[PDB]
Parts: C-alpha cells; sequence; structure tokens
RNA sequence: AAUAGGUUUGGUCCUAGCCUUUCUAUUAGCUCUUAGUAAGAUUACACAUGCAAGCAUCCCCGUUCCAGUGAGUUCACCCUCUAAAUCACCACGAUCAAAAGGGACAAGCAUCAAGCACGCAGCAAUGCAGCUCAAAACGCUUAGCCUAGCCACACCCCCACGGGAAACAGCAGUGAUUAACCUUUAGCAAUAAACGAAAGUUUAACUAAGCUAUACUAACCCCAGGGUUGGUCAAUUUCGUGCCAGCCACCGCGGUCACACGAUUAACCCAAGUCAAUAGAAGCCGGCGUAAAGAGUGUUUUAGAUCACCCCCUCCCCAAUAAAGCUAAAACUCACCUGAGUUGUAAAAAACUCCAGUUGACACAAAAUAGACUACGAAAGUGGCUUUAACAUAUCUGAACACACAAUAGCUAAGACCCAAACUGGGAUUAGAUACCCCACUAUGCUUAGCCCUAAACCUCAACAGUUAAAUCAACAAAACUGCUCGCCAGAACACUACGAGCCACAGCUUAAAACUCAAAGGACCUGGCGGUGCUUCAUAUCCCUCUAGAGGAGCCUGUUCUGUAAUCGAUAAACCCCGAUCAACCUCACCACCUCUUGCUCAGCCUAUAUACCGCCAUCUUCAGCAAACCCUGAUGAAGGCUACAAAGUAAGCGCAAGUACCCACGUAAAGACGUUAGGUCAAGGUGUAGCCC
RNA sequence: AGUAAACUGAGAGUAGAGUGCUUAGUUGAACAGGGCCCUGAAGCGCGUACACACCGCCCGUCACCCUCCUCAAGUAUACUUCAAAGG
C-alpha cells in the first residue's frame, strides 16, 4: 500500500507541534487560568453539598485543598 | 444467515410451539442440570430447547438455572400455596420431561380452549367502531342502509340546506 | 457481532438529523443586505448574481438569485428555499422569483 | 474586494410607524424632500402603520437605523429589546417635532 | 433500505457515501368548472366587542362537566387495600373509581461515573453503617402519549393562603409573529349534558350552514393547465447566444454547427391540478491481513460458553526475568625505542603533528564465531561466562470502571565515560544548503533511584475448540471455513484536533466531538508510459575513447529574429532558418497610398476567417517491424492474456518488412517503408465543409 | 570507400538574374580497435501516488476573498435553583 493516508497525519501532526510551539506562552496563560475556574468549581461543588444539607458553614476543620496545582 | 446454533429458537414461530401453560399456582421454576454427563443429556437439551418456549408462554413464571450445583439434574416447582414439587429429569428425553411437566402442572387442551372462547366474546360482531376493535365503523357499511354522503349524495329533501331554505 | 453484544449495545441510534440553511423549513423571509456577483468553481466559469440576506432567524446567508436579471436592492423583502448552487461552494439558498419584492423574470 | 462593504458614517437609516396611513404618507412626502443627499444620505428602510413591533427593531438593528414613532407606543418588551440591540425609537406626536428630531440626527451625521 | 438505478478510474474488480425512481404532509410559483363529504392559526405571545350555565315554589343541585391547548412530562396500565358516587332508602353486595401500598412504563448523551444520606433493626430509648451505580445510579438535553382514547396544563410564581398582576390554550374575531392566516352564521328540531315530580327550560357541547384545491367520491354540450424533453428517465424542430448570459436531484452542459442555456415548434408525463422547497416514511443477525475496525501486554468479579468429566502422546532441556561476581577480542590512556608525517574521500579542505607504527600495561563501554539453530518470555524484549532465586492457572472466555507491566526517545538527582552521537562550531558542496559529504564536541546511549507511558508496540492476521468436508476462491497477501466469547468498526476530510475529565505528565499523554466543505475518498489490479531502474548483449559514422575535413572568430553572399516602414503572407525544437522560391527591378503580388468600375474573364467574384472541419501532397519516429479482419483458448466468462521445438494454446487471410525491380552484379546506392504518434506543415498549389464580404 | 576531402562540367527555372538547388565526372585519404565508465537500443526483470502519460504528478510557507469553529481580558444581560424547610 501507499503512505498517503500517513502523510496527510505526517503533515497535520507536523504542523501541531509547530503551531504549540508558537504560542506555548500564551497557551500556559490559558491553561493557568482554566486550573484556578477548575478549583473554584469544585469548592463551589462542595459548598454545595453542606449548604443543601442545613450547615451553615463548612464542616469543623474542614479546609477545602488545591487539587489541581503543580506542587 | 442468523447467528448461532438451531437460530429457529430465536423465531416467534418456534417459540409458539410450547405446549406447556402452567396453572395459575406454578410461581416459580429452578432448572437444576449439568454440563456434562450422558445422563444429563436431556436436561441440557430442555434448557437448550424447551425453557425458551416455556418462558413464552408463562412470561410470569420465574425461572432459574443452577449448573453443576448437584449430581444429578432435576426440576423444582413453587407453587403459590408454598408446595414444592421435586421431577426428577436424569436419563429422561427433553421431550419427556416436557410432557411430564405438561401433565403434572400444565393446563390441559379443555381448560385453553375455554380461555380462548371468552376471549372472543370481547370483539361482537354487532359493534361498530375503530377497524382496530370492530369489523364495521358506520351502519352506512350495510348494503340496503343509506349510505355514506361522501360516496353517495343524498337527495336534496333528506340535507338541512335545503330544508331550511324551503322553510324559511 | 456477537447475540450477547448487540443485545447489550441494543438498536442503532441514528443522529438527529442535520438542520439544512432553512433549518428544517420549506422557505424563510429575508431582507436584502447587499448584491453582488461570485465565480463558480472549476471547470465553470460566470459571475453568478448573489445577495447576502439576513434571515427572519438572525442568520445573515448568502443567497443564489436564478435566472436572467434582477433588481434586487438594499432593505428589499425576499423569500428564500433550499436548493444549493452546485458550483457555488457554500450557496445552499436560493431566491424565489415572484414573490415580495423579487419579480418573475422578463421574458426574453 | 469585500462583498459586505461598510455603511459610511454620513448615512442616516430610518424606521417610521404611524398610527394612520394619511400619516404616514405625509412623513414619506417630507423625507422625498431631502436635496443634501451629497452631504448626508437618508435612507428608508421599512415604513409602516402601527405601533413599534420586533421587525422593526430588528430592521432598525439589521441597517443601524433609527426608528421614528408618529403617534405610536412601544412597549417594555419592545423598548427593552431596542436597548439590547442598541436602536433608538424615537416616539413624536406633532409632525414639526418629528422633522426637527429628523434633522438633528441628520446634522450629527454631517462632517464638523 | 427494493426487482433496483446513476455516480470514484485511463480501464477493471471490490468496498463505500451521495443521489435517482415509490408513497404522504406542509409551504411557495403558476393555474383552476360544478356537486357531496372530510379536514382546517405558525406560535402556552397580547387581546377590542358579543356570546358560551343555568334550573327551580324560595332549599339545594349544577356552573368540578362539556369545550380548549400541548407548556411541562414516565400521576395514564396491572395487583392490593379502600373512600366518594350510581342501584330511592340498608344493599348487608354489585358497578364505578380516588388517595395509599407493590410492580411495570420515552428518546439522545458515559466528554453526566460516581450519587452524597441516598439504608436497616428496635415497642421505645437508641443501635448498626449502610443504600443506589458501567446489567448505566446521579445528571443534562429532547418530546404530550401506548389514540374507541389517555395524560398534563388552565396568565405567571411546579402548588396558590399570599404575591406579580388583571388573564379567549370556550366559540367567532383581532394585533403581533411565522414559509404557515376559516365566519365577529343560525338553531336548541335531533343526540348529549344540567336542573325539575313533571309539562318543560338552558346549552358557541352539539346540529344544520359559511369560507379554503389540503384530501377523497362523482360528473360536466362549452371549458387545461403545470412540469419536463443529454444520461439515470417517458419525450425537440428551427433560431439566438459563444465558458458570456444561464442551467443542473446526481453525473454534467455553455469557450461559433448547444437534442442540456433563452426563445420558438413539436412531443412526453400527470391533470383541476401541477410539483419547487422542506419534512417524514423505507437502514442492527454485516464486518475487523491490505478498504473503517483484533484495542501494546497479561490477570478478576457478577456472568457467559460446551471447547470441562471420563481421556490421553513434547514433562524437561536451547537467547525469560532479578541479583552478585567475572572477561576473551577491540578501544582509550601512559611508558621506552623508531618515523615525519597522520587523518579524511568521487575529489578536497579543514583538523591533528604531546602525531603515527611496534611492544608492554590496560574498563561502571559493548558482547565475533556458534546461529544453515528457531529456543525463552504476557507483551515489550532476550544470543559473552558462573552461581543464586526462578518461569501463574487439573475447563474456556473475561476488566477502557481496576492492578501490574511496556523498545526507543525524554524528564529529575548522584556517578562513570572507551566509542558513537541530536544540537552546535569549522571545512567542503550549492543559485541557496539551516541538508546529504568531512572534522571536533555536548545532551543522550551506561550504572543507581524516581518518573514519563509512547511506537509501522504490525507477524497490521484476537482468545479457546474443531474441520479439510465441500457451495474452494472478488483481487492481492500468508488456502478455505465451523463453534463460542470478548474487544472493535460503520463515506471522506475536519481530527493522533477543540472542549471536558484524569494523570509525578505543564511545548505532555489517554479518552475524544461538532460546525463549515466535498461526491467522492479508499483497497487490489490490468495495460501503457516513465525511472539520476537491475542484469545481460550491443551500437559501427557511432554511445564513449579514437580518425579526417569543417562550423563557431574575419569579410562578403543568403535566410531568420528584432528594430524600422504608409507598406504582404506562410515555415519557425528535433521535424524552421538558399524553407514554399528549380528564384521578387515592372510584371510576378497576395502588401501600401491615391484614383476608378459595380450582373463585374465566369449561369459572378473573394490569397476573407477556420490546417482545431477536410481532400490533396508531405514531415516525424522509420538509421523502426510491427499493424489487423475472422476464429480458438486462458483468466471462476474482470480490465486483459495466449511462448517453451526433447514444445506447454494458438490458427491466422490481408498490410508492412522481406522478396523482387531501377542503376554497373548476387554488393552498394536508390526506391520502398504498414498501423499509429505530434489536432505536426500547408484553406496562399488546386478543390472544398462551416462562418463572413457583395458600392 | 571510390566515401570524406579537394577540383571541374552540366541542367532545371528567367527577357535577364543565386556564393542557391539538382546532377555527371576527376583526383583520392585517415581511423575502424578497445570500452560499458557517458548517452541510447534489444532481451529478461524490478519499482511506480504518472495515464494528452516525467515537459507527469506533487507538499509546505507567505495575500485578497468567502464559510464555519475555538480560545479569551473586563463587563453586561437573561435564565436556572431555594420552602422537597424551620420556629
Ligand atoms: S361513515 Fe357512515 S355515514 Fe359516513
Ligand atoms: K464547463
Ligand atoms: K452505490
Ligand atoms: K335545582
Ligand atoms: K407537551
Ligand atoms: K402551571
Ligand atoms: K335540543
Ligand atoms: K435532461
Ligand atoms: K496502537
Ligand atoms: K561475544
Ligand atoms: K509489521
Ligand atoms: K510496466
Ligand atoms: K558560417
Ligand atoms: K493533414
Ligand atoms: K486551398
Ligand atoms: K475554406
Ligand atoms: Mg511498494
Ligand atoms: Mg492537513
Ligand atoms: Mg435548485
Ligand atoms: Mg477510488
Ligand atoms: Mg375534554
Ligand atoms: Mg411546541
Ligand atoms: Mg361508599
Ligand atoms: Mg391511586
Ligand atoms: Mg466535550
Ligand atoms: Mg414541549
Ligand atoms: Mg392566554
Ligand atoms: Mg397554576
Ligand atoms: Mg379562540
Ligand atoms: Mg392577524
Ligand atoms: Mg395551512
Ligand atoms: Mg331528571
Ligand atoms: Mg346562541
Ligand atoms: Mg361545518
Ligand atoms: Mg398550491
Ligand atoms: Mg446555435
Ligand atoms: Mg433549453
Ligand atoms: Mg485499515
Ligand atoms: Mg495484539
Ligand atoms: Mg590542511
Ligand atoms: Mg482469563
Ligand atoms: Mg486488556
Ligand atoms: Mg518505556
Ligand atoms: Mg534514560
Ligand atoms: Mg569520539
Ligand atoms: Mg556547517
Ligand atoms: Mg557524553
Ligand atoms: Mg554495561
Ligand atoms: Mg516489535
Ligand atoms: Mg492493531
Ligand atoms: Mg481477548
Ligand atoms: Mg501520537
Ligand atoms: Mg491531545
Ligand atoms: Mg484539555
Ligand atoms: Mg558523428
Ligand atoms: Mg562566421
Ligand atoms: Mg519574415
Ligand atoms: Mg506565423
Ligand atoms: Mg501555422
Ligand atoms: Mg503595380
Ligand atoms: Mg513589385
Ligand atoms: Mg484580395
Ligand atoms: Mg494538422
Ligand atoms: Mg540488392
Ligand atoms: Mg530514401
Ligand atoms: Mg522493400
Ligand atoms: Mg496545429
Ligand atoms: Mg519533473
Amino acid at each position: 500500500k501507499n503512505v498517503l493516508k500517513i502523510r496527510r497525519r505526517k503533515m497535520n501532526h507536523h504542523k501541531y507541534r509547530k503551531l504549540v510551539k508558537k504560542t506555548r506562552f500564551l497557551r500556559r496563560k490559558v491553561q493557568e487560568g482554566r486550573l484556578r475556574r477548575k478549583q473554584i468549581k469544585f469548592e463551589k461543588d462542595l459548598r454545595r453539598i453542606w449548604l443543601k444539607a442545613g450547615l451553615k458553614e463548612a464542616p469543623e476543620g474542614w479546609q477545602t485543598p488545591k487539587i489541581y496545582l503543580r506542587g | 444467515p442468523m447467528k448461532g446454533r438451531f437460530p429457529i429458537r430465536r423465531t416467534l414461530q418456534y417459540l409458539s410451539q410450547g405446549n406447556v401453560v402452567f396453572k395459575d399456582s406454578v410461581k416459580v421454576m429452578t432448572v437444576n442440570y449439568n454440563t456434562h454427563g450422558e445422563l444429563g443429556e436431556g436436561a441440557r437439551k430442555f434448557v437448550f430447547f424447551n425453557i425458551p418456549q416455556i418462558q413464552y408462554k408463562n412470561p410470569w413464571v420465574q425461572i432459574m438455572m443452577f449448573k453443576n450445583m448437584t449430581p444429578s439434574p432435576f426440576l423444582r416447582f413453587y407453587l403459590d400455596s408454598g408446595e414444592q414439587v421435586l421431577v426428577d429429569v436424569e436419563t429422561k428425553s427433553n421431550k419427556e420431561i416436557m410432557e411430564h411437566i405438561r401433565k403434572i402442572l400444565g393446563k390441559n387442551e379443555e381448560t385453553l380452549r375455554e380461555e380462548e372462547e371468552e376471549k372472543k366474546q370481547l370483539s361482537h360482531p354487532a359493534n361498530f367502531g375503530p377497524r382496530k376493535y370492530c369489523l364495521r365503523e358506520c351502519i352506512c357499511e350495510v348494503e340496503g342502509q343509506v349510505p355514506c354522503p361522501s360516496l353517495v349524495p343524498l337527495p336534496k329533501e333528506m340535507r338541512g340546506k335545503y330544508k331550511a331554505a324551503l322553510k324559511a | 457481532a456477537t447475540l450477547n453484544q448487540m443485545h447489550r449495545l441494543g438498536p442503532p441510534k441514528r443522529p438527529p438529523r442535520k438542520l439544512g440553511p432553512t433549518e428544517g423549513r420549506p422557505q424563510l423571509k429575508g431582507v436584502v443586505l447587499c448584491t453582488f456577483t461570485r465565480k463558480p468553481k472549476k471547470p465553470n466559469s460566470a459571475n453568478r448574481k448573489c445577495c447576502r440576506v439576513r434571515l427572519s432567524t438572525g442568520r445573515e446567508a448568502v443567497c443564489f438569485i436564478p435566472g436572467e436579471g434582477h433588481t434586487l436592492q438594499e432593505h428589499q423583502i425576499v423569500l428564500v428555499e433550499g436548493g444549493r448552487t452546485q458550483d457555488l461552494p457554500g450557496v445552499k439558498l436560493t431566491v424565489v422569483r415572484g414573490k415580495y419584492d423579487c419579480g418573475h423574470v422578463q421574458k426574453k | 474586494p469585500k462583498e459586505k462593504r461598510e455603511r459610511d458614517s454620513n448615512v442616516l437609516s430610518v424606521i417610521i410607524k404611524g398610527d394612520v396611513d394619511g400619516s404616514v404618507e405625509a412623513i414619506l412626502n417630507i423625507i422625498d424632500t431631502y436635496d443634501a443627499s451629497h452631504e448626508c444620505e437618508l435612507e428608508l428602510v421599512h415604513f409602516g402603520v402601527g405601533d413599534v413591533s420586533a421587525n422593526d427593531v430588528n430592521l432598525a438593528e439589521t441597517f443601524d437605523g433609527v426608528i421614528y414613532g408618529f403617534n405610536v407606543n412601544a412597549g417594555n418588551v419592545i423598548q427593552q429589546s431596542a436597548a439590547k440591540k442598541g436602536v433608538k425609537i424615537k416616539l413624536h406626536k406633532i409632525i414639526y417635532r418629528l422633522v426637527e428630531d429628523l434633522q438633528e440626527e441628520l446634522s450629527s451625521r454631517l462632517p464638523c
């Protein structure tokens, strides 16, 4: 068989990898912002739980951890 | 072609050929059979060929199968009264098992004929209505009666458009 | 697939059909914004009279004007139907001649 | 050249809505006495009789026009929709008032 | 999708999407005679006016029904128990049917995978920590439904004390809105409902009418229109237009002879309709070596299978894996003694000369021969030596919801360093050379400890059992299948992408769409061409090295191109260029300027256009030997192919070559040289089709 | 090979006109052996995404134009949920 299908995929992947290199600083700023919102969306999900159960504050001694940071 | 061996088993015609219609007492039928052994061959063919027909004719009877739990194959029926009927099936062919359970727990041909007739009383021929329920929709379909105006226009004298015109 | 797999997957699920340029409707009302000509794709050559019109739904689309000669102008009302222009890539709407402000083609 | 071209700043698109048909014809004859097309152009998008409607707001948003009502009303739903779409409904009750306001919008378009 | 059809290509076969033909409904265009019947806002947007519930000796009863709408949406069905209601009254029951309890009950998305209290026991107190869920919980989105009818809603806040606010989703009607558009009719005579003991009363329920080609039925002396006419697919004459104007469901048509455009003529189909758009109807038992597809690997549970039992012939051993130790060859480094060079390659330069050769000492690198063996491991991988531990499963299948692995490259930390080596630097090459070639050197390859989790991880061929029986069999590849199971696939492209989620990953990996676009993409072939394509044999004025005389430089002669002129044309790579011309001072002549003639040397004329309409006559491969009728056979009866002489499917008229003939031979030179190739040359030899000119 | 080379005559066509063309003759060579490196031919293969056929096809960067989609700062708007509760 010919490699014409492989060649189409080859160029797509080449151009994609090159695009990412050209924009790796913008994508890094965007990814950070998404992780911040992802953390906020997670904290809201937990707050909904204790609030719908009748509690007014989080369970005594509970601190919502940061589960999306690189650390 | 239809997948699997004996695809005839997966046809409505085959499933409607079951002759075992359990009496209302029968609530649960457990089938204990062995996958191997020459004396458990009828029970394997019974599960393979006839359990589908039995369930088809008795949709509300629970049928549960158990493999290789005991040394010999047997059927056990649980009745609503609380009585249990143990049927030993070792050495018996699949056709003999179907004929056995029909005799001891199946409705006879007479009891089934009656049920079918009571169902015919539900569709009275003299009733008029939709074709789904009745033979005829309107009396106009009966020859000799005044036909529907959609097919044969009524005389002007039998129509209100002209009865009021003359009267008015 | 096996019978067990066919049972587990169930009947095949058709995708909800794709609504075309009319959004599953026979015709749409539109307001003409501008008129122009669009060249057909190879091997055809011509100046096909087209127009951009905002539809009653609020989507601006390019519409082909059939017939020899038209007098459509900005602010005018037209009725558009389906039927793609085969040689005009992206042209999926056609103005109905003889409805609203678009009149019938003048004979010869 | 871009198939869709930008309307120049000195172009006033107006929607005329009136209470009665004779009132609308009067305003349309006044719009036919416009002779300063060189400095600014007056376009009549749509004219009709009756209260301001969603189509008038949609036509005004499409052509960035101004709706002029003559002895007609605009409801809160129509007025709120115009705010979101940026359309300016200008309800009047006197014909010399509606012409003075028409001239004020034309003056704004004119170059300084 | 069917009795199927069209469309991928130069052609064939396969696969595949798209479309065509059938039947409905809505809407638009154009058109329309009558009668009967049926059906009849786009919209849970806002509504002027009128009417739609009264009855009756006062109480009660009814207005909780009918009628409407489809916003929301598993309250509709079955069983159990059991109110209200009907049988005047109890029915000691039946009928009907709520609430409650139990069960069943739409579609799409798993990129919604966890829900977060969703359970149980106990008289209670209270105790236990459970309950649902990849066999789809929870969640988002969509939709009235299972139509003698049913469900839900009744302006909104699910509800309706309260609030917003002032309600046609009752009939008729209206504004807005949509492609979508029925009368502001009559009567309670019939039936149904409410009320009355009843005669009766009321009822926009309903009945009888009004409007409308949306449908069906029937009919008419007069009265037919819509679409189509390249193929699919029934059916075109004359003109106009000249890739323009336009047409097209698909394939396509139009660039000066259009059955495809516009008009016109005729025909075709249906017909008071026609048929443009839109929507629906018509699609899971087929596949996964190469077309999409066996997920890189192995192992569960709940389950499924009959291949489990009897009942069995290769256990075990060769390069599994982990750990520690070990070293034969070759390097590197150093020392002595010699040499002046070494290195590099098509050829050089640069580089090195503490360089090279001999000898000795010499490793955290890598493992000739064996190996023509074909073993081990789940796969990835594993081929120097020794030892140690050591290679799951006495049915099979089985986790993308898990666990443990996974070449190479890569990341982090600490070490080793012979050699190789991205990057980089220099040299060379080149139009350029960010390459290929040369030199130097780093990351890296190695060890240790963590990561990363990807391969054309492909033997692109799933595990287990069985068959060689046939209907073997699209093609190719690695023959064709059966049983069973899991996984996966459904036109191309977008897309090894976006978003979501997970992850020691942060320019990452896994999972993985849609919109716009196209009518194909694709797999395997046939024939030919072409190859800086292989081997072999050759070229005989000839491919190279050779041989002789020239051209290219000078002048002139002559042709051409350019420039020039009021002032031809044609040829114009080989295959034009002293060529048509074996020939232009006038003439020739076809050109240019000026002047003149108009049935004209001609039963006119035209060297006007078109050699891409042609005959005629030729160039070119040809300094070739092949073309082709008619048959036959092969390929499963595909495009195609058809030779073996100790022969194996070819036979072949004819044409060309050949043979003959001309010239001085049988030699040589001529002549001859098919079919085709270059729409090659020539409308200006002559003739001539088509178009044009005719003071 | 009587070839190349050199030399001479004639003819066609003109009224005349060529350093041109056609044609007759005279004198009269050198090399011809190696090679498959270069360019081709034949035979037998191989490859092929070409098929008016390598003067074939073909990939990417860099405009105008048209279509759709995604990311996104700040901000606004609308919708959804609450009482399925507590005193
Ligand atoms: S259906 Fe019977 S009268 Fe019409
Ligand atoms: K064309
Ligand atoms: K097809
Ligand atoms: K009463
Ligand atoms: K609904
Ligand atoms: K409601
Ligand atoms: K009545
Ligand atoms: K046609
Ligand atoms: K893979
Ligand atoms: K070795
Ligand atoms: K492979
Ligand atoms: K070939
Ligand atoms: K010369
Ligand atoms: K010719
Ligand atoms: K000629
Ligand atoms: K001619
Ligand atoms: Mg190949
Ligand atoms: Mg691409
Ligand atoms: Mg069309
Ligand atoms: Mg193809
Ligand atoms: Mg009702
Ligand atoms: Mg709706
Ligand atoms: Mg009761
Ligand atoms: Mg109930
Ligand atoms: Mg997503
Ligand atoms: Mg709805
Ligand atoms: Mg309302
Ligand atoms: Mg309510
Ligand atoms: Mg109404
Ligand atoms: Mg209206
Ligand atoms: Mg309608
Ligand atoms: Mg009564
Ligand atoms: Mg009335
Ligand atoms: Mg009626
Ligand atoms: Mg119509
Ligand atoms: Mg013509
Ligand atoms: Mg035509
Ligand atoms: Mg594949
Ligand atoms: Mg595999
Ligand atoms: Mg040097
Ligand atoms: Mg297993
Ligand atoms: Mg797996
Ligand atoms: Mg790895
Ligand atoms: Mg490493
Ligand atoms: Mg080195
Ligand atoms: Mg360099
Ligand atoms: Mg290193
Ligand atoms: Mg090592
Ligand atoms: Mg491998
Ligand atoms: Mg694979
Ligand atoms: Mg498997
Ligand atoms: Mg990848
Ligand atoms: Mg990705
Ligand atoms: Mg992401
Ligand atoms: Mg030569
Ligand atoms: Mg010269
Ligand atoms: Mg010339
Ligand atoms: Mg020329
Ligand atoms: Mg020429
Ligand atoms: Mg002269
Ligand atoms: Mg002359
Ligand atoms: Mg002339
Ligand atoms: Mg020619
Ligand atoms: Mg001879
Ligand atoms: Mg000759
Ligand atoms: Mg001959
Ligand atoms: Mg030519
Ligand atoms: Mg080339």
